[PDB]
């Protein structure tokens, strides 16, 4: 398995962006594996 | 090797696929710990190796400690440089809800991109970056919502 | 998320 990377771009914020997604406000807790979940 | 965003790539005999994305600063290159788990990575010639990570944060970097420290202000708009599989980088603007934990509140963006796109960088307006995406939840209509996910520097 | 969390 070749791991490798290769450049994509230059990092910049892009003036007049296309807005989009919602701000939605969430329960979750966070396991020691790393997997956040929602609290029920 | 330069400072910008990378693509994080696997090949075996056949074609390559892109597994996930990371950031180059400072001479350390930045990505989730579940997009190479740790792995070396090729850079043209040479091979870089992992210097840090946490399985549980998602983070791991290369070359040297983490170098990003930029924080979400808990208010104002960000971007998404998503850079996805086979298209180039583009820049989507969202206000971040909250992931509301036992820990503490962290700002969490509710875009959904294909799992190569794991590592790229969520900017403020200085174009400083502020965590990358892509370790998160389902919500009970199956939307993705993502952390914005920082290390420590 | 193409998979549910990553």
């Amino acid at each position: 398995v070749d791991m490798y990377i290769e450049r994509a771009g230059d990092i910049t914020w892009e003036k007049d962006a296309e807005v989009t997604g919602n701000s939605p406000r969430l329960d979750v807790a966070l396991d020691e594996s790393g997997d956040f979940s929602l609290v029920e | 090797t330069t400072d910008g965003v990378y693509r994080v790539m696997t090949r075996r005999l056949l074609g390559s696929t892109q597994v996930g994305v990371g950031v180059m600063q400072e001479g350390v290159f930045h990505t989730m710990w579940h997009v190479t788990k740790g792995a070396a990575l090729r850079s043209g010639e040479g091979r870089l190796d992992p210097y840090w990570g946490d399985v549980k944060q998602d983070l791991v970097s290369y070359c040297g400690p983490w170098k990003l420290d930029a924080a979400w202000d808990g208010l104002s708009e960000v971007q998404l440089l998503a850079v996805p599989p086979g298209e180039r980088a583009k820049n989507i603007q969202t206000l971040p809800g909250i992931f509301k934990t036992k820990d503490g509140d962290i700002g969490a963006v509710a875009l959904d991109y294909p799992a190569g796109t794991s590592g790229s960088p969520i900017l403020d307006k200085c174009g400083r970056v502020i965590g990358l995406y892509g370790n998160g939840v389902v919500i009970k209509n199956g939307s993705y919502v993502s952390a914005i996910t920082q290390g420590k520097r | 998320k193409g998979x549910v969390k990553k």
